[PDB]
């Protein structure tokens, strides 16, 4: 899924 | 002039002072019956939500994140999350819910692209236990923020951090959480976290499969009907299934679960998807399931899988080319007798 800033 | 992150310092100092206040209470907490008084520090009376809300918003910018990391922001926010969880448990109190959500949003931003912060947060075992426990909260938005943290913690994790995520029971907790969630957006975060965890080791793959109803649920996610115009649930669920299908292939019981939820036939439909992630995932799952099992080999043959896999072996995408070809070899090398007449 990778990584991300909050959403 | 003297223009620095002193407002940030003030906001961190507020949170550290409230954290201090809370730890005085639980240091003094005489085991069991503390006393008839019953008053823990209430975060509303310290005006903590506005403070953590501001740090959360500042954490979307990289320059404020650098400043936050110099001033021990992640440790303070994580400590804030932990202590509230420890004090009030799984409350539906909106002020406590909002506090944990905003803390968790900041920790999600702070662990993004930062391998040191991933390790630091993972080394804070009590905070990690609190996070994991919040997956049982009745607030599905809290669940969603908690899963967002673990998703980032599970990506590019060092070996100790990988070890800790396993030891705190994050895998079981996320899979059990997933089975009960109603909101689609919560499920996305949850399955995004699991997809990441599922690639770490055999132990994590095994734990996913060992949860009751989990494989049947995961097969259901392959035909999920989104209300957000996205394929995230099918991609993540199928990606989890792809990673764990190496173990399912050894297990006739788990294969039988897949059969009765029409998995193989759904995986063949997934080869026609406009998402190349879905095609790739399916090719990986078919690769595993087509090895060392005449039943499913013969079943795939009967559903026209050989013709479908041929069409993708010369694909320009590498894992689709590799995945379809390896599954094709397996079916070609185990041609059922009734297709030789």
């Amino acid at each position: 899924a990778g990584e991300s800033l909050y959403e | 002039g003297h223009h620095h992150h002193h407002h940030m310092l003030h906001l961190l100092e507020q949170i550290r002072a409230y954290c201090e206040t809370c730890w005085e209470w639980q240091e003094a907490h005489e085991p069991g019956m503390d006393q008839d008084k019953n008053p823990m520090p209430a975060p509303v009376e310290h005006q903590i939500c506005p403070a953590v809300c501001v740090l959360m918003k500042l954490s979307f910018d990289e320059e404020h994140r650098h400043a936050m990391n110099e001033l021990g922001g992640l440790q303070a926010i994580a400590e804030l999350l932990q202590v509230d969880c420890e004090m009030y448990g799984l409350t539906n109190d909106h002020y406590s819910i909002t506090l944990r959500r905003y803390a968790g949003m900041a920790l999600t931003n702070l662990t993004f692209g930062d391998v040191a912060n991933k390790a630091t947060l993972c080394s804070m075992k009590g905070c990690m236990r609190a996070l994991v426990a919040q997956l049982k909260s009745e607030s599905e938005d809290l669940q969603q923020v908690i899963a967002s943290v673990l998703r980032n913690l599970s990506w590019r994790a060092d070996v100790n951090s990988k070890k800790t995520l396993r030891e705190v029971g994050s895998v079981k907790a996320l899979m059990e959480c997933a089975l009960e969630v109603k909101k689609e957006s919560t499920l996305k975060s949850v399955l995004s976290a699991l997809w990441n965890l599922s690639a770490h080791c055999t132990e994590n793959k095994a734990d996913i499969c060992a949860v009751d109803g989990a494989l049947a649920f995961l097969v259901g996610t392959l035909t999920y009907r989104s209300q957000t115009n996205t394929l995230a649930i099918i991609e993540s669920g199928g990606g989890i299934l792809r990673n764990v299908s190496s173990l399912i292939a050894t297990n006739e019981d788990h294969r039988q679960i897949l059969r009765e939820n029409n998995c193989l036939q759904t995986l063949l439909q997934h080869l026609k998807s406009h998402s190349l992630t879905i095609v790739s995932n399916a090719c990986g799952t078919l690769w595993n399931l087509s090895a060392r099992n005449p039943k499913d080999q013969e079943a795939l043959w009967d559903m026209g899988a050989v013709s479908m896999l041929k069409n993708l072996i010369h694909s320009k995408h590498k894992m689709i080319a590799m995945g379809s070809a390896a599954a094709l070899r397996n079916l070609m090398a185990n041609r059922p007798a009734k297709y030789k007449d």
